[PDB]
């Protein structure tokens, strides 16, 4: 004779997909965006994650490309340069590159609409395609946008925080690969501090493993999927582009301004990444013992050169670097350093699409940055890996692995001995 | 908040304050994250009230346990098993219970008016 | 209640019925009442905002929580001189919404007044 | 002594104006990327016995309301659209004289002009076909002076698909089931439902095309008929079936005027050339007026003579036909005279600059379409104008043709709150 | 509406109604007042409803008063003292009473569930 | 005693939130589409301060947002942005306008192969020399014509409160700005501030009750403003006396810039009258308060030292720009104030901005109350000047008796009440 209770607030919760909103860490677009100011450990809850399945990952590559794109909105086209150009090679003070600066001059408009005038510029190489007699890349399809050099894109701290009547549940357990089950769930309010940094193949300035090197897939035994490896170690890696750049400001229209690449001062020296040697023949052994646990006892592993998917694509100081990393990915496992030479681009088409392209401002002096390769993308009778990704969403990825959104659903009924009367 | 959602249905009974007070607080995100909270809030405490039990976190009804539903007894069900596991275990039978509560109410309701009467 | 579980009439099944049979379907009506971008948020904050309106005048007169509530201000034969077996067995709630809505303010202040009078009351007797 | 008691739960209603939403079944239309509510396959109604409620179409708020979301579409999808600006030049036009039958001589027009390119340093030499009615040897578009012209996006579809628009809540949509409903007047079936029925936004002038028809009888509709300044509707008891098509077999010349940024003009026609044409089944047609001139005669009396005689989008019958626009010729319909006691071919021509809805500056392009285009459709309506008696192929209010489909919807807001005298007192 | 502001507590506590019933009733602004008043008001009403006080604007609870909070007697603050003047004084104790009040409540809840089964 | 818990407490906090706009082809009245009560508080004292008062921010934000949103969807200029080839209008002058007025002509686009000479006449205030001409803000930035069929006259508006908040009024006829306040009132919305957009002068604003309140956030810092209210208003009325034609040219796709045409009569300058008996007793009166502050000395008015230094204001459709050099002269029938009109308008202190004011037709007559002064101060003698710029100075002359408070019915006392 047990009767129907009610009860309100209740310890339950199932899957579900909502909207997350950013806070910070209390100029730059995410600070602007991430407005709001910024763990309970579940003794007995074991939990399923899924990190290949996740939603996190589709909604926060969804706010990065709608950040991007609103950032550039109100700003200066530049279809006014989308005009034949006179192009020679810039050949004083050159090292050994050859051809990949040009010094080229073109009739632009002015701020009155009768009135046309000279200007010249130099250009990379790889932003210039020839018809002496050249046009920039595009200006077929998509017009080229100028990135306001007033904006900041430096990665910040993004937190990810769930709505009332959500919560989102942390897996800590150490050697977790991505999915199953989680014996060591928390939960939290809002998702870590995570940037949203840049680059492909390498993954720069992310989490680190604790305990050893995590290689984490989809499908282990499809050739098609990437494997995400997160070292517990990081591998330095000096990044710079050592000529002084100027500036020249170049009125377009009424109120309207063009940046353009001016005269070098000193040397024309190739841009470049050096690698701790010693750091990165240890890193690499550290992966193919963990490797080797998956792809056979016997198996020997090398590494080979990939075939802006085979560079490794990042921004550094502004400027977009694409460095030659098959300096690194060369070897068979069964003071000194690499370095990698760099290329540099102004125009950008970016996040794999060809409707819209962004013009880089060129930025003066000298640029040097330090960053910590924290994991590598790498891609699938003896077996070579080489380096792949390219897919945005594969990097962030490495973040959001542990975590899972889940809707609270406090109202349940259970059977007592209580009448109502 | 959540800190219970390991224990017994018999401990976490008594944490029923929390995740209570809990549950409630580019552009139109926020505002649809905001408006989503209210509407949820509102649904769960109207169909309280509409059983009969607002403004309650525990309420006893007059509509008894069907051993279909579950077969168990009060020690399985209160010292043995989570809240996550109990919700599993009667999940198909939520709505029916939910209908029967309802009618319980209405048939309540009219009785006091008749009671009120005399 | 028999066989797999109880059964309602659906929604405004019982408008065109008498009010002492259309009463007792109450929860259908109250159940159903649950549910560009800017036209949208507006139409969903509308509906709360009319929901909480009607619950918020139902606890300021002592009705929180119920679908029949019994008050204590006494019925005026000038908002309506009729039978009860008028009322209740050969109208219908449009009909009677129809006859009494010069008064519906009336009958709020009243029982509005009545709230507030009872409940200093019940502390007063909590005090003893 | 009789006291207050409140009741909520309590099933009323008043008339209300809202805003609906669009929901659609389970399908780049413009319609489809808009109605993103799935509607139940399984939909609920439910009949309410003893409510007889009055019904009005001519203060029925949801057909304004479709006739605003019908133009926020429309020009919401034009706003990511190439812009026709660089084409108001000057163009050199000469007659198309290849292969052209009687009924086409000086349909169609050859014109060249200096269009804009990839480079703003360059210009490039280009020519197309037009049709007579998209022109002003020196001609200009028909509309640049106090317009601007964009070209439809070829990848957006404008094929109309069944729209459902249905309640928020706290509201309820009822419907008038009488077969005989003539709008204006209480209707004693009435049901009430989640939502209406598909309507498929069809936009045509003076005859209706592809909508309900009538139950039992053709229906006669104004709201006063007496009056001359007043439309009638007319629902038709059987459908009439009319085949429409445009034979010329076309094709279309790709043309990159900037940065992405293409035209699509007409390019030559492979075979011959010959005129556009509706064939409607005569017989039907006769004996279809007719059922219309017995219902007409249950006004203005039992014993007079009523006459059909015909009155560009207001004279001729236009449609849309695969993406095409169709301007028919209806003359050859509304001729006969009616007293006590196989095919008719409907010439037609083609327009490519659209306006609308009696808009001058907001102008439509129609990329033309390849091929040869062939629609079957069913004429389950007509609006006629009044003036023995005469009567007319009126219309142009794009209002009428959804006003036709909505008549027995009624939206109402649910007010669950109300009191009653009853024998219980609060202790 | 406010003008009990200038009266005491003692007479102002009789004036609750007038002030309830207005508490309710680009364009993105007027949007998100609208959604904080709807939001602000159930926080309350959340309150009231955990703290055991649903639907009343007047109720008395079982957490005994702390002279710690306030040394003053009744002559002195419902007679001579008004609501603004009281709220500046109870700065220090608004959260601890406030935790009191939803423990309180719990436990009596548990006890009445106890009391029923019996 | 027992915890008791009370709901619907007549108890607030200073706050900051969205108000809404109500109103008894005008922006404001169809921005403020919404329709138009006061309660005493008899033992409330309040502390208002309106230096600090949110309320401001807010017009200043909401005006600015609404005259930026009217702007918005007009004819765009930018095909003006030509050298003009441009002479001196002379005929008809009859002096103190010469070189005023230009005659300008230039080669304008229409088809998009053809090109069109059309001239007009421009204030030489908006044309500078590159007989080369160009408009003075084609340098910096795109010039939008304003819509013609817009209208900018002020219109009372009211701010109300969102439910939960109450604005709070202050009725001390006395109240400096700052500080306590007995006499307070509970109101829904304010009392209607028609926005007039001036400098130098209020006009059209509200009166003191008696005397003249002397307000300033320190009276004795010379970087504040003075902003000073009479109990009685003086009359100004100001003419633009030229009898003006429009001249509308297509520039596009119906596309109309509205150029001045021509002038019908003779050319005279634009002007304002003062009373001189009323001027003089107004600044007898602000000196007679305002030595209570400084000690019983010399106190001077001197004149400023375009929008700044001269009165601006709107009249009619035109701006004025004009000289109070002769209205501010004291050391302590009627005197007229000599005035400049200019079309191209920089407004709310921008640059990247610009707004071309159509020409208006016929012959510009506006009557208007002076309410208050704005003043500056910078030895037993002292100088006061004119001041202006910013703008919010203007709303905090009407805003400054009220504030927002939010309240929060809840809270609890002790007593003698259990449960059960
Ligand atoms: C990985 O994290 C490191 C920091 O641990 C990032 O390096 C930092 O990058 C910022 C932005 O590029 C540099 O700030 C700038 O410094 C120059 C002076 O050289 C100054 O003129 C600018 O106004 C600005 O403040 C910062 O100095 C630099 N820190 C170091 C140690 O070099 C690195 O960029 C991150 N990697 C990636 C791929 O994002
Ligand atoms: C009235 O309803 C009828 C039937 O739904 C409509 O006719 C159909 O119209 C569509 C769109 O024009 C035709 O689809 C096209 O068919 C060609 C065939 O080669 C294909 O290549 C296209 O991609 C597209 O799928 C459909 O065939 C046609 N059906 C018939 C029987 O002709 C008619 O258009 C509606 N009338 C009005 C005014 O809306
Ligand atoms: C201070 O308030 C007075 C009203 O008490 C304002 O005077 C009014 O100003 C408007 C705009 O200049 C005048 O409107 C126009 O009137 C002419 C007819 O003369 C008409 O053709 C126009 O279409 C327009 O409606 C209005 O007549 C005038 N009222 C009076 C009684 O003269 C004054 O402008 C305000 N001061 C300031 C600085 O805004
Ligand atoms: C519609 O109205 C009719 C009366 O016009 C209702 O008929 C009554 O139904 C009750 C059902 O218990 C019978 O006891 C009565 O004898 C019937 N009256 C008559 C005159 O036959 C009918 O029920 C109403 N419909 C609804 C849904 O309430
Ligand atoms: C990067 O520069 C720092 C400068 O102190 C140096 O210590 C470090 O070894 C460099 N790293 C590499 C990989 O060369
Ligand atoms: C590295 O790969 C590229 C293709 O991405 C190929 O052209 C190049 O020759 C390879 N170099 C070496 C050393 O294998
Ligand atoms: C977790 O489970 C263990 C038994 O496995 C039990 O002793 C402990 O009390 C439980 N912890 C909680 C928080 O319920
Ligand atoms: C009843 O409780 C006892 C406790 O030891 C348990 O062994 C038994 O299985 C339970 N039976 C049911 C139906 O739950
Ligand atoms: C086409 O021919 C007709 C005569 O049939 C003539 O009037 C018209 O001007 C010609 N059009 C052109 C473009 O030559
Ligand atoms: C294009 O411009 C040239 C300029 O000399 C002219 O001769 C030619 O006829 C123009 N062509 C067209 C098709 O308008
Ligand atoms: C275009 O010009 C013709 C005269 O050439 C005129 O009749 C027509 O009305 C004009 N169009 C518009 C929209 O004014
Ligand atoms: C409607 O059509 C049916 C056959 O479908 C026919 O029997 C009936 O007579 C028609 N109605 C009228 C008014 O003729
Ligand atoms: C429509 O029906 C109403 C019913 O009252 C009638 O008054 C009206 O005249 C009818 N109109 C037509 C055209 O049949
Ligand atoms: C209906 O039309 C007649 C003229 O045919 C007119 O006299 C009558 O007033 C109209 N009805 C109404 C309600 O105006
Ligand atoms: C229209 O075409 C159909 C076949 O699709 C045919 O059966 C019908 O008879 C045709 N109607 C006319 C009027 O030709
Ligand atoms: C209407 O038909 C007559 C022939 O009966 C014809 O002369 C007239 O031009 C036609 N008008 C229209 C608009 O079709
Ligand atoms: C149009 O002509 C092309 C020529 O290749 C042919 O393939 C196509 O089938 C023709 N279209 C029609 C509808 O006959
Ligand atoms: C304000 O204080 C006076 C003191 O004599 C008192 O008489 C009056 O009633 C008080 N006002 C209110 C609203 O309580
Ligand atoms: C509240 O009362 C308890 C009773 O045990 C006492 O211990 C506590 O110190 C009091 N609070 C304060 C802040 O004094
Ligand atoms: C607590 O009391 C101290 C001393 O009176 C005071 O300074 C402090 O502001 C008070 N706390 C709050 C929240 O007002
Ligand atoms: C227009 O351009 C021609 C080019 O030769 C020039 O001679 C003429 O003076 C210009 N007219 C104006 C008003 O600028
Ligand atoms: C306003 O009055 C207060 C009264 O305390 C005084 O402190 C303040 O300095 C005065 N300010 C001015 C500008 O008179
Ligand atoms: C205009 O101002 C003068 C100032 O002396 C005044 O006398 C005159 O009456 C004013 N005009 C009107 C219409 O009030």
């Amino acid at each position: 004779n047990l009767w129907v209770t009610v009860y309100y607030g209740v310890p339950v919760w199932k899957d579900a997909e909502t909207t997350l909103f950013c806070a910070s860490d209390a100029h730059n677009v995410w600070a602007t965006h991430c407005c709001v100011p910024t763990e309970i450990h579940l003794e007995n809850v074991t939990e399923e994650f899924n990190m290949w399945k996740n939603n996190m990952v589709e909604q926060m590559h969804t706010d990065i490309i709608s950040l991007w794109d609103q950032s550039l909105k109100p700003c200066v086209k530049l279809t006014p340069l989308c005009v034949t150009l006179q192009c020679t090679n810039v050949t004083n003070n050159i090292t050994d590159m050859r051809g990949e600066l040009k010094n080229c001059s073109f009739n632009m408009t002015t701020e009155l609409r009768d009135k046309k005038q000279k200007v010249y510029s130099l250009f990379y190489r790889l932003d210039v395609v020839q018809i002496k007699e050249y046009r920039l890349i595009n200006c077929n399809t998509s017009a080229i946008t100028q990135a306001c050099p007033k904006v900041s894109f430096e990665p910040i701290p993004i937190h990810y925080c769930a709505p009332a009547g959500f919560a989102i549940l942390k897996c800590k357990d150490k050697k977790f690969n991505g999915t199953g089950p989680c014996t060591n769930v928390s939960t939290v309010q809002c998702t870590h501090g995570i940037k949203p940094v840049v680059s492909t193949q390498l993954l720069l300035n992310g989490s680190l493993a604790e305990e050893e090197v995590i290689i984490r897939s989809e499908n282990i035994t499809n050739n098609a999927k990437n494997i995400l490896v997160q070292l517990n170690e990081s591998v330095q890696i000096n990044c710079t582009r050592p000529n002084n750049n100027t500036r020249k400001s170049i009125r377009i229209g009424p109120g309207q301004w063009f940046y353009a690449t001016g005269d070098i001062i000193g040397d024309i020296r190739q841009a470049h990444c050096n690698v701790s040697k010693a750091t990165w023949n240890e890193t690499l052994g550290k992966v193919v013992k963990q490797l080797r646990k998956h792809f056979g006892n016997n198996t020997i592993i090398r590494f080979a050169n990939s075939s802006e998917v085979t560079t490794h694509s990042f921004n550094c100081g502004g400027e977009f670097f694409y460095c030659n990393t098959s300096g690194l990915f060369n070897s068979t496992w069964i003071n000194d350093s690499i370095t990698l030479p760099c290329r540099i681009k102004q125009i950008i088409n970016m996040w794999q699409r060809i409707g819209q392209a962004m013009y880089a401002p060129p930025i003066q002096g000298v640029i040097r940055c330090v960053s910590n390769i924290t994991g590598l993308i790498l891609t699938r009778t003896t077996e070579t890996f080489r380096p792949g990704g390219g897919d945005m969403r594969d990097n962030w990825r490495s973040e959001l692995y542990k975590y899972k959104v889940v809707k609270i659903e406090p109202l349940g009924v259970a059977p007592t001995r209580c009448k109502r009367r | 908040f959540l800190g219970a959602a390991g224990s017994t249905m018999g401990a976490a009974s008594m944490t029923l304050t929390v995740q209570a007070r809990n549950l409630l607080s580019w552009g139109i995100k926020q505002l649809q994250a905001r408006v989503l909270a209210v509407e949820r809030y509102l649904r769960d405490q109207q169909l309280l009230g509409i059983w009969g039990c607002s403004g309650k976190l525990i309420c006893c009804t007059n509509v008894p346990w069907n051993s279909t539903w579950s077969n168990r007894n009060l020690s399985e069900i209160w010292d043995n098993m989570t809240w996550l596991q109990w919700d599993k275990e009667i999940s198909n039978y939520t709505q029916i219970i939910y209908g029967l509560l309802e009618e319980s109410q209405n048939q309540q309701e009219k009785n006091e008016q008749d009671l009120l009467a005399l």
